[PDB]
């Protein structure tokens, strides 16, 4: 939630890893719970040595660590599904990101809110005519 | 017309000693050069071609004209009235990809009744579809 | 962020992307955030000041560097052999072969030769001597200024004007038909047979005194009574010289038909004349609409009343589309500019008005093609206008089953048989062009097909061209139009049957071939920009275009994939093909007076019938003095054409690397730039403040298309110019 | 109120068949929004780009479909 | 009979007030 | 390189001007004003 | 030869027979009567 | 940021939940449907713009539309 | 081994063509001069003028491949 406990998986070093990016405006941290010391190919590059039990590891994007959520539940028999991916500030705060209903969006659960759902089809849109100028779009009013 | 003709034309009667032989007939320049001599020609020695419609210029035109309106009407029907006899026979997509070709030989032979089908099928209403039952795009 | 200032989504995202879409929709003012309705009309109307501003000042500079560094007072005394000057040349990179080479036309500076027509215009007009012209420059710096003051005052708040203003379209239809296209052709035409006719008569008319002298010596009272004969008394005869008195009858409206026989040129008392009798009709034509006095027309009883059985219901609430929006008056504006833009085109090369400019070859040549590329410019925005109106400012529930809803309800139908027409124009065009040269390949020259255009021939007939021997309603002479009496017989049948000028040349059997090309073209273009215009709404792809706006990339891989799916993308192909039918045309155009001018009109009508001929007698045989502008031997004058025919091709090939390559291959490249300053030690300094980015898919298009046209008009501005000024210079 | 198996006309005015015929497959439950099931010999534009194919079923409303049988 | 050079700096004077007029119409059509 | 016309002493100045002058204040000028805030 | 028959009526091998029986009596009536650019 | 709607049509397939490599749609409940569920997107500010949801969408016009409205770095995909 | 048949089949129409069709022991009898040529063409439409006089009376399309000088290396 606030504090990431886990430990650097043995990796060499890349160079499409973190930039200047993550020191001042984010960076990314997925911390998931392996079964074995097995091996994972990394979004940055290269291959990385997945270490034993709580591992934690830093990335740029949030699309890299969802690509590494991907690659951690369908490319093992093992299959980890209990991955948490945060982001981190430079100021220190750690907002949880995904899976932070608890359950995985691709499964329906009790206590989400309907966002961004229209009640009409996509012919039954307003024409940019009546609204030509309020400053709105013609696919939000 | 200001042309003319290749009868007596001397920029014709110039080039027509040397024409050349295209086939194997060793005479195929020299029978051109007398068949060529009807057209009318420029100043230049070449046979123009009058198109406006006159019908002593058809030969040019109209006779070649009418003939590639049957040519292209002939395939146009054998392409039309195959694909209703493929519109259904179990499916459609394997007799486009592979073709049904005694059906193909018998719609080619029989597709130089292709006028007279026609006006039977603009007569029939089974040629143009109608302006509702057609799938158009959304406006 | 303050850039963009407008737009509030451009202003706060850290990419460098901002500042292009900051540049490209500056001047879209109905996508502002906080901009009302009428403050779009207040903000074009102040545009619209500061660029009839901007028209001016380049007027002034053309007519102040004519003054400055034009020998424009040694042209006028003999303007056949002598060069005109645009101005001179100044910069320091000139070394001794291009100070010695561009000394041309009789000046110890480096100078330009112009070749736009401004000299034979100010020539024509009656300016002789430097200082009036010069005063016209300072005059027109004067009125540029006029109109900045204006578009300044219209903004304040006490001289804004109101929405209804805007829309009060019957109250600006008259006075832009009697107030500016009547009372200004007025002023024209007493102009010209104030100062024109009289410096060409001789008689020097100034400002200090066109009070004293008449124009007429019968004075103002024959208009006033009557018998208008006395007004065209005597003309001016076949032995006149312009400029002087030498046989010019005093006569200010002289009706004669054909060319001065001295200037190649049409006469100033036609001219002025003309412009007198359009004058007329403009004021009369102008009293038509309903003002707030009770006489006149009101457009909507007019359009309601239009209706049909075929027709729908007719042109009913139309009136409230073209008067809210602004993109259909817009289009109907460019269209109606780009015909008569080429109608300027047509009659500048046919009937030239201007003196001794028929026999300057380059400068007619020069200006057709000017304005031919203007024209197809406009008519392609006038189409991407219209289009803009289908995706902003239609609503279907209000013009309900009207003309501009049953275009819409047929469309397929429309664009099928564009499509239609556009192969069969193509693969004809394309099959007897290859035809004839392959049979002009094997050695058998008379198996061509030459068509000969008899259509055209019978237009030339009825035309007065007495050649092709078709008696019909002009060359006859027995005809019902021939014995009428009127004014243009004898003088216009001598200059249609005169064989050396360029009015009404003469048809060949290439024609045929070239004008089914331009056809071609004609029908392609319109085929893109009318599946443009009305796709802009929706299709069976995506049928929320309207929703999407005018100019998107794509809407993803899926469904097939539909990259280049908005109209703003038909208009992007349709541009390529107005660039190539203008091509088309003005290879055709400039062939055919390359064999004109030169005498051997039988080099065009031999080869121009197959492909290889356009190949070796245009394209590799006049430009043979283009590329020998610097040789490793000497520089000549036409060295700066060629730079520029190599500049030319630099920018329209480097439009091939934003229309062939596409983002995600730069924007992986990029990152690895990035990567690389970001890991140089001494560039860890300078940083950039706005995170740099690729090129945007539509940005990049249109930076490809940028290049692709301006290539293309630099390189051949400078072909076209430097072979018919090598051939004739 | 369709049976399972009879032609019918389209009226979306928004999908890729509009004006050509379908078979009914199923008629679901009511409740739902669109429950009409149809069938069609064409298919759309459906996948990603080079895919060999689409989709054919659809569920469609009851108040845009006209019986032809 | 060609130009002199106080009518060249007279034209530069009497086109300067366009430029600032011009500054004053661009001014308030940002604004 | 030289100018046979009234004035030949005025591109002299006005073509380095154009050239650079104005340009390097233009692009400067705009380079402040579009990356501020 | 149940699908030999087949293969030699797919569409590249019939499209391919109809263009050589095409050209063939084209290039037949060119030999016979060459060079007729019209009736 | 882009907009993703979600209109009326869903199914409940959750394809598009699934297909998207960024987490900003999931499956909420419904009665409308089948399945009883329609797909919803509370992350937008997460959204690229990849439109890898309007692939795989089995309805006539796909009942999930993503504009592309404004950009920031999460909307570009930067990772300088 | 397919694709093997197709280039087997390619330079036996190499070495038919310059068997056959061509003038091979006309330009070994003189190899300054005259020219190779190793495909003769149909005349059906005018493209006998394809046929040059490429030295000796022989006819034809004057070769570029060069394998002529290939065959007389080999022997
Ligand atoms: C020389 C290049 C070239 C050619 C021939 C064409 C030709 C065509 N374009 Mg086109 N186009 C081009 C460049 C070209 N384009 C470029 C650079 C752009 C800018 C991106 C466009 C953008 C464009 C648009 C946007 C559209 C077209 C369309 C068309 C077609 C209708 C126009 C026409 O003249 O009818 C027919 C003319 C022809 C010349 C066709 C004959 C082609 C060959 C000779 C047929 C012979 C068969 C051939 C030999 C079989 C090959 C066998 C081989 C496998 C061994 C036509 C096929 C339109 C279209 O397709 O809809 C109607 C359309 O909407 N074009
Ligand atoms: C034989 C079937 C057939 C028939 C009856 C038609 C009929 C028509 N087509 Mg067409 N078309 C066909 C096949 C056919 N097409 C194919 C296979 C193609 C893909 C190359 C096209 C591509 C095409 C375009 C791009 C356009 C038309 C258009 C048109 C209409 C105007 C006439 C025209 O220009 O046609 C001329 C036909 C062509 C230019 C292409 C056809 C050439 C092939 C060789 C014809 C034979 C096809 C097939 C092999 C024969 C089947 C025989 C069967 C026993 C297996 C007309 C209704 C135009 C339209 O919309 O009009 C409003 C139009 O713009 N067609
Ligand atoms: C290294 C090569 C080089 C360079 C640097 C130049 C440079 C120049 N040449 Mg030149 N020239 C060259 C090679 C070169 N030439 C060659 C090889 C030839 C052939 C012999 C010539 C032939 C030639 C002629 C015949 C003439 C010149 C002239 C000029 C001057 C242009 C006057 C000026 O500043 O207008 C300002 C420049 C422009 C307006 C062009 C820029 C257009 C921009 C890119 C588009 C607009 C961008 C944007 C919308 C607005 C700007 C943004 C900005 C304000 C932030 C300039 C000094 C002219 C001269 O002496 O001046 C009177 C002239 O008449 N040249
Ligand atoms: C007598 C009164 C009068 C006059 C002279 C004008 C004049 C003008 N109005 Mg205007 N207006 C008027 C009354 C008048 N208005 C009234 C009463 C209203 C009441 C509602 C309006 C409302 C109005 C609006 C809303 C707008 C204008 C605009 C304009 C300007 C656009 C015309 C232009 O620049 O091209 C002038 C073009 C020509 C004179 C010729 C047209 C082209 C011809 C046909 C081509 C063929 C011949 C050609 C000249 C040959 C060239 C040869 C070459 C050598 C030069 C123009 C200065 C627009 C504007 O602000 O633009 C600055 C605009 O948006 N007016
Ligand atoms: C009377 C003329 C006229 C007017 C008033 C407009 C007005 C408008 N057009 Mg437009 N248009 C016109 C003619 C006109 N157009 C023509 C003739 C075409 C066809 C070519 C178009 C094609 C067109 C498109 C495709 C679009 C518009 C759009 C628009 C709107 C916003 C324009 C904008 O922000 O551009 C901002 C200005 C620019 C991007 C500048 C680009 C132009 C540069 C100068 C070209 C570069 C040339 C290069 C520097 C030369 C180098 C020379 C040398 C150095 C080598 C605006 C209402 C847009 C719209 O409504 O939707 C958003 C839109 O998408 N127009
Ligand atoms: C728009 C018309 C126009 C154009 C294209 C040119 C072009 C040129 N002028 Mg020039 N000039 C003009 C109007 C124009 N002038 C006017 C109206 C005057 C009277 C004050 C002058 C006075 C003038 C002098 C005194 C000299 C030139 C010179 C030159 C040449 C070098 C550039 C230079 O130093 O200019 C600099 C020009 C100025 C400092 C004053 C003119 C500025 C005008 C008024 C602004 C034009 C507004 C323009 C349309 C804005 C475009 C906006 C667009 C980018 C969006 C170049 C060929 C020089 C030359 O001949 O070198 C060989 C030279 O010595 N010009
Ligand atoms: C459009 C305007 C323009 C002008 C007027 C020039 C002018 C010049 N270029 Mg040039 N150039 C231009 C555009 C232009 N270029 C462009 C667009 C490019 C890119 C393609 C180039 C690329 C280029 C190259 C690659 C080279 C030149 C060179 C030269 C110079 C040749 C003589 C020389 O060595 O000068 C000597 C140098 C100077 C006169 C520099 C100016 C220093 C001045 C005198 C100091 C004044 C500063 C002062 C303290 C401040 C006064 C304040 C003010 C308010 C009064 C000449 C001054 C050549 C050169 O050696 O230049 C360095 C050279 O090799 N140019
Ligand atoms: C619009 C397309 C078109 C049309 C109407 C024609 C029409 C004609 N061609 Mg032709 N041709 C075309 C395209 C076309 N061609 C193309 C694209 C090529 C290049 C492959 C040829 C190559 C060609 C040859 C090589 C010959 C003809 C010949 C002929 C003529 C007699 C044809 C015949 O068999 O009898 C006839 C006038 C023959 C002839 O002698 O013409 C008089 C002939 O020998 N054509
Ligand atoms: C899309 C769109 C659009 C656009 C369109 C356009 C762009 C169009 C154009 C069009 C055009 C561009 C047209 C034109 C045409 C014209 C014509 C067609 C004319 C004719 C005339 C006549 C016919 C006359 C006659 C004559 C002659 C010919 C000769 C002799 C003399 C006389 C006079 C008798 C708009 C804007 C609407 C908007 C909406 C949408
Ligand atoms: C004679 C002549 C001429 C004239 C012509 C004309 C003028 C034309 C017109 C034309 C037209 C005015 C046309 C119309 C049409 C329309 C329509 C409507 C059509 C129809 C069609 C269809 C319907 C189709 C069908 C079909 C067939 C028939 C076959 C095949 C299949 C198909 C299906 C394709 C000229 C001068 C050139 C020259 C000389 C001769
Ligand atoms: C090269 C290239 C790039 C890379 C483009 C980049 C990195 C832009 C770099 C531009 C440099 C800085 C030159 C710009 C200066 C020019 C002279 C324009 C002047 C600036 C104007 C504002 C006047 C793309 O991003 C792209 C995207 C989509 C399709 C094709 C392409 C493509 O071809």
């Amino acid at each position: 939630m606030t504090e990431l406990s886990g430990q650097p998986p043995k990796f060499g070093g890349s160079t499409g890893g973190l930039l200047s990016k993550a020191n001042r405006e984010e960076k990314y941290a997925i911390t998931w719970t392996s079964a074995s010391e097995q091996v994972f190919e990394m979004p940055t590059g290269g291959a990385a040595i997945m270490n034993e039990g709580e591992n934690l590891l830093y990335l740029a994007r949030k699309e890299q660590c969802l690509a590494l959520g991907t690659q951690l539940r369908t490319k093992f028999k093992p299959k980890i599904q209990d991955y948490k991916i945060y982001r981190v500030y430079p100021s220190g705060e750690v907002q949880y990101l995904h899976p932070a209903d608890g359950v995985f969006p691709e499964k329906v659960n009790e206590g989400r809110e309907a966002q961004g759902t229209k009640t009409r089809r996509i012919g039954q849109n307003p024409e940019p005519v009546t609204i030509k100028f309020s400053g709105k779009a013609p696919y939000e009013v | 017309a200001n042309l003319t003709p290749c009868s007596e034309n001397p920029a014709y009667l110039a080039k027509s000693k040397n024409f050349l032989n295209t086939t194997n007939d060793p005479n195929s320049g020299k029978i051109r050069a007398e068949r060529y001599a009807s057209a009318l020609c420029g100043p230049e020695g070449y046979p123009h071609l009058i198109v406006d419609g006159r019908f002593t210029h058809a030969g040019d035109f109209l006779i070649p004209s009418i003939l590639f309106l049957y040519i292209a009407g002939w395939i146009g029907w054998v392409g039309r009235s195959y694909l209703i006899e493929i519109r259904e026979s179990k499916n459609p997509e394997m007799q486009e990809v592979v073709i049904n070709v005694p059906l193909a030989i018998k719609k080619m032979l029989g597709g130089f009744l292709w006028p007279l089908a026609a006006v039977g099928e603009y007569t029939s209403g089974k040629l143009v579809m109608k302006d509702s039952e057609i799938p158009t795009s959304p406006r | 962020t303050k850039f963009p200032k407008f737009s509030q989504d451009l202003a706060q995202d850290p990419t460098t992307r901002r500042i292009w879409y900051g540049i490209a929709t500056a001047h879209d003012f109905e996508t502002h955030d906080g901009m009302t309705e009428e403050n779009l009309y207040q903000k074009i109307f102040a545009s619209h000041f500061g660029h009839i501003a901007i028209i001016f000042l380049w007027t002034s500079g053309t007519l102040f560097h004519v003054a400055w560094q034009g020998n424009f007072e040694q042209w006028i005394k003999d303007p056949l052999n002598i060069r005109p000057i645009a101005h001179a040349i100044w910069d320091p990179h000139f070394g001794e072969g291009a100070v010695n080479a561009f000394t041309q036309a009789g000046a110890s500076n480096p100078v330009n030769i112009a070749y736009s027509g401004v000299y034979h215009w100010f020539y024509t007009i009656g300016m002789t001597t430097n200082q009036e012209l010069y005063s016209g420059a300072v005059f027109l710096l004067v009125l540029a200024s006029l109109f900045l003051f204006a578009g300044w005052l219209h903004l304040q708040p006490k001289f804004r004007p109101s929405l209804a203003w805007f829309k009060n379209a019957e109250s600006r239809l008259n006075h832009h038909l009697a107030g500016l296209f009547g009372v200004s052709s007025l002023a024209w035409a007493g102009h010209l047979v104030h100062v024109a006719i009289p410096e060409a008569r001789g008689q020097h008319v100034g400002w200090d005194n066109f009070l004293s002298t008449p124009p007429h010596p019968a004075g103002l009272m024959p208009f006033f009574t009557g018998n208008w004969g006395v007004y065209a008394a005597d003309p001016d005869t076949a032995g006149h010289i312009f400029g002087t008195s030498e046989g010019a009858g005093t006569a200010i409206l002289t009706f004669l038909g054909g060319f001065h026989p001295q200037t190649e040129s049409l006469w100033l008392t036609d001219i002025a004349h003309h412009h007198l009798a359009i004058a007329v009709i403009f004021i009369i034509a102008g009293h038509m609409y309903r003002t707030n006095w009770g006489i006149g027309h009101s457009i909507k009883e007019i359009l309601n009343a239009h209706k049909g059985p075929l027709t729908g219901a007719g042109h009913t609430n139309l009136y409230d589309t073209i008067n809210n929006s602004l993109h259909f008056q817009l289009g109907l504006a460019l269209a109606s500019l780009g015909v008569i833009t080429s109608l300027v085109a047509q009659h500048m090369y046919s009937l030239p008005s201007y003196a001794f400019i028929a026999q300057d070859h380059t400068t007619q040549a020069a200006l057709y093609t000017h304005h031919q590329y203007i024209a197809g410019f406009l008519m392609v925005g006038a189409f991407a206008h219209g289009a803009i109106f289908f995706v902003r400012d239609y609503d279907p529930v209000a013009n309900k089953d009207n003309v501009l809803a049953r275009m819409l309800e047929h469309k397929e139908a429309l664009i099928s048989h564009l499509s239609w027409v556009s192969l069969f124009l193509g693969f004809h065009t394309l099959g007897l062009y290859v035809h004839n040269d392959v049979v002009v390949a094997f050695g058998t020259p008379e198996k061509q097909i030459l068509i000969e255009p008899v259509f055209a021939q019978w237009i030339q007939a009825t035309s007065g061209k007495a050649l092709y021997g078709f008696d019909v309603l002009l060359s006859n002479p027995d005809s019902i139009a021939s014995t009428t009496g009127a004014a243009w017989l004898p003088g216009w049948l001598d200059a249609i049957n005169s064989g050396t000028n360029s009015l009404f040349l003469t048809i060949g059997p290439g024609d045929f071939l070239v004008h089914h090309a331009i056809a071609l073209g004609l029908h392609t273009t319109a085929l893109i920009l009318i599946k443009g215009a009305l796709d802009a709404r929706g299709s069976k792809l995506m049928p929320d275009k309207k929703d999407f706006g005018y100019s998107f990339p794509c809407d993803g891989p899926g469904r097939g994939g539909t990259c280049d799916i908005s109209a703003w993308d038909a208009f992007y192909l349709a541009m390529f093909w107005m660039l190539n039918t203008l091509g088309w045309l003005t290879f055709y155009w400039h062939w055919k007076h390359l064999g004109v001018w030169s005498g051997n009109v039988a080099q065009f009508n031999e080869n121009s019938t197959y492909l290889m001929g356009w190949f070796r007698d245009y394209l590799w045989a006049n430009s043979a003095q283009l590329i020998n502008g610097y040789n490793p031997y000497g520089v000549n004058n036409l060295s700066v054409w060629a730079w520029m025919f190599l500049f030319g091709h630099l920018v329209w090939a480097t439009g091939f690397m934003f229309l062939i390559s596409w983002r995600g291959y730069w924007q992986e490249l990029i990152e690895t730039i990035v990567w690389a300053h970001e890991r140089t030690p001494l560039a860890n300094l300078v940083r950039w403040k706005d995170k740099p980015v690729a090129l945007s898919i539509v940005q990049a298009r249109l930076v490809g298309l940028a290049h692709f046209t301006v290539g293309y008009v630099l390189t051949y501005a400078a072909f076209l110019i430097a072979s018919t000024a090598g051939k004739f210079g | 109120a369709l049976n399972r198996g009879d032609k019918v006309r389209i009226k979306r005015t928004e999908s890729y068949w509009y004006g050509d015929v379908g078979t009914v497959a199923s008629v679901e439950k009511s409740g739902i929004l669109y429950p009409v099931i149809v069938r069609f010999d064409r298919v759309n534009y459906n996948g990603f780009s080079g895919s060999a194919s689409g989709v054919n079923t659809n569920n469609f409303a009851e108040n845009e479909l006209e019986l032809v049988q | 009979m060609a130009l002199s050079d106080t009518q060249i700096l007279a034209a530069l004077v009497v086109a300067l007030l366009p430029a600032f007029l011009a500054f004053r119409l661009s001014t308030e059509l940002y604004k | 390189m030289d100018g046979s016309y009234a004035a030949s002493y005025l591109p002299w100045i006005l073509i380095p001007m154009v050239g650079w002058l104005f340009p390097a204040v233009t692009m400067g000028l705009l380079f402040i004003h579009i990356e501020s805030e | 030869m149940d699908g030999l028959k087949s293969f030699l009526s797919t569409a590249p091998v019939m499209i391919m027979a109809l263009l050589t029986f095409t050209a063939g009596i084209l290039i037949e009536f060119n030999r016979f009567y060459p060079d007729l650019l019209f009736h | 940021s882009h907009s993703v709607k979600i209109y009326d049509t869903c199914i409940g397939c959750t394809q598009c939940v699934r297909a998207c490599p960024l987490d900003v749609l999931e499956m909420v409940p419904w009665d409308g449907c089948k399945a009883a569920q329609i797909a919803s997107s509370p992350r937008t500010e997460d959204c690229v713009g990849c439109k890898r949801c309007e692939t795989a969408c089995p309805t006539d016009f796909l009942s999930i539309r993503v504009y592309l409205g404004a950009e920031t770095t999460r909307s570009m995909g930067l990772a300088y | 081994f397919g694709h093997l048949a197709v280039v087997f089949v390619w330079l036996s129409g190499m070495y038919f063509h310059g068997a056959k069709f061509s003038n091979y022991e006309g330009w070994l009898a003189d190899p300054t001069h005259i020219k190779p040529s190793a495909q003769v063409v149909w005349p059906i439409v005018g493209q006998g003028i394809l046929n040059g006089d490429v030295g000796g009376g022989f006819h034809g399309i004057q070769i570029t491949s060069g394998l002529f000088y290939l065959w007389r290396a080999s022997g």
